């Protein structure tokens, strides 16, 4: 049973650079049983380059493949913006086929700052018995960021969840929500709803905040 | 997959001035070299490999000689050859394995040494 | 010309069955294998079995513990994967792949959830407000997935529509939000279309 360790997880690269990833065996392989996958978000999985070396028609040369035994690679010479996606190596050895836990290729950009927004629930929202306070971080890079709920200033844990989009094409930044879950006698309990974001390009952390009827 | 002509067993003497072990692909497909795989294996090791794709063969120091006739890959003819001085110090069961891009299959043949 | 177009998303219950059919067409069926590979959402993907077009042998992963029967009809070029005793690890997105060593055509995938949850549509809420950003609120429904358009697709720079997060009610939930200049309030008006197809649900609501 082969074990492919795939090194390194995540991968931050500006356009136009070299990107390295490589894909351990945990024992020896020949070369015409490993391939490269890629796959973008949604999508399913594009062969890249089988027998470690030999790319598909239509796959740019930008993309490499090399190795032998137990270590094999794949190089993208020229990283682009539409390189961004998962890539997977795969084995077949003996009645034996494995996945690699794969490496996710990402595209570097300048420090953006988040635009923090916060919306109130509705009073529509309320007759059903529960409340959702969402806080909207909008454009920022780098993906790290820390959202933290504050009622009546005290910091809130466990009753808010967040979701991100992926990188946009365009500008190559993030987006994030953070919704926070409270029930109507709750919520109608507290006055001050503050989201606090803390980010890198933000020098100090930001709050937004809403007091309960405005 | 690739199906074969299958012999159990083939044997050589100092007769023989090149050794061959036969590799007969019934079901290629293949229009052009670069799609096909050979690898053989003697006793776990990597004999001869041709990448097709590469047009590159692969042979350790003691199985210099061996390798096998591109011209005929595209009719199945996967068979091995070797000098004589390579064959007798390593006589055994011989693996035959074909690759046909995603296709592949494999073939066991005994190599055996005769005496008179 | 090489196609793999595979059957259509469903829901099931734990410990139920569901069976994913996978057609092949632009290649002779019986000369290649096919192998079945799988992923949870956000996970990587995970080689399920082999079977061969041609004979029906199999060999399947270890880790199903027999739970999975791959079958093949010669008659139709068309490859099954049924998958029995359903659990909650089982929600993933299902593959087809026509290769045996490595796999170069692939089927656009079958998503299987498998959960207790019962099929409900959702209830949209307004998110409302240099730079002013407005949303809607896409709340306790299942299954996945929901599709927003604001404007009917008139509008789309800014449109930011979230991944879906699996609350604990066993619902799912997400929000898409959109910025707009602040003077355009009141000239233009912004309205997001909500469809989820698995209940039949189309709003459309005001923000
Ligand atoms: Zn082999
Ligand atoms: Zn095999
Ligand atoms: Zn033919
Ligand atoms: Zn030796
Ligand atoms: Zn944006």
């Amino acid at each position: 049973e082969i074990v492919l360790t795939q090194s390194p997880a995540t991968l931050s690269l500006s356009p136009g650079e070299r990107a390295t990833l490589s894909c351990r065996a945990s024992q020896s392989l020949s070369r015409n049983h490993l391939a490269w996958y890629q796959q973008k978000p949604g999508q399913p999985p594009r062969l890249l380059i089988h027998w470690a070396s030999t790319r598909e028609s239509g796959v740019p040369d930008r993309f490499s493949g090399s190795g032998s035994g137990t270590d094999f690679t794949l190089t993208i010479s020229s990283l682009q913006a539409e390189d961004v996606a998962v890539y997977y190596c795969q084995q077949h050895t003996q009645n034996t086929w494995t996945f690699g836990q794969g490496t996710k290729v990402e595209i570097k950009r300048t420090v953006a700052a988040p635009s923090v927004f916060i919306f109130p629930p509705s009073d529509e929202q309320l007759k059903s018995g529960t409340a959702s306070v969402v806080c909207l971080l909008n454009n920022f890079y780098p993906r790290e960021a820390k959202v933290q709920w504050k009622v009546d200033n005290a910091l809130q844990s466990g009753n808010s969840q967040e979701s991100v989009t992926e990188q946009d094409s365009k500008d190559s930044t993030y987006s994030l929500s953070s919704t926070l879950t409270l029930s109507k006698a709750d919520y109608e309990k507290h006055k001050v709803y503050a989201c606090e974001v803390t980010h890198q390009g933000l020098s100090s952390p930001v709050t937004k905040s809403f007091n309960r009827g405005e | 997959q690739l199906l074969f002509n299958k012999t159990k067993s083939v044997e050589f003497t100092f007769c023989n001035d090149t050794v061959v072990i036969p590799c007969f692909v019934t079901n290629m497909e293949a229009q052009n070299t670069t799609e096909v795989y050979v690898k053989w294996k003697f006793k776990g090791r990597d004999i001869y490999t041709f990448d097709g794709a590469l047009n590159k063969s692969t042979v350790p120091t003691d199985f210099s000689s061996a390798k096998i006739e591109v011209s005929q890959l595209l009719k199945g003819d996967a068979s091995l050859k070797m000098d004589k001085s390579d064959a007798v110090s390593h006589t055994g069961n011989y693996t035959c394995e074909v690759t046909e891009l995603t296709r592949e299959g494999e073939t066991i043949i005994e190599l055996k040494y005769r005496v008179v | 010309q090489v196609q793999l177009v595979q059957s259509g998303a469903e829901v099931k219950k734990p410990g139920a069955s569901v069976k994913v059919s996978c057609k092949a067409s632009g290649y002779t069926f019986t000369s290649y294998g096919i192998s079945w590979v799988r992923q949870a959402p956000g996970q990587g993907l995970e080689w399920m079995g082999w079977i061969s077009a041609y004979n029906g042998n199999t060999n399947y992963a270890q880790k199903l513990q027999g739970r999975v029967t791959m079958t093949t009809d010669t008659s139709t070029s068309t490859a099954y994967m049924e998958l029995r005793s359903l659990r909650s690890d089982d929600t993933a997105v299902y593959y087809c792949a026509r290769g045996t060593v490595y796999f170069d055509y692939w089927g656009q995938g079958t998503l299987v959830t498998v959960s207790s949850a019962s099929t409900k549509g959702p209830s949209v809420f307004p998110l409302a407000p240099g730079t002013a950003a407005l949303g809607c609120l896409v709340k306790d429904y299942f299954p996945e997935p929901v599709t927003v358009s604001w404007n009917s697709g008139a509008l789309t720079s800014g449109v930011h529509t979230f991944p879906a997060v699996l609350q604990s009610s066993g619902l799912y939930s997400l929000s898409s939000v959109v910025t707009v200049p602040s003077s355009s309030l009141g000239t233009q008006t912004y309205i997001c279309n909500v469809n989820h197809k698995p209940s039949n649900t189309k709003v459309d609501k005001k923000a």
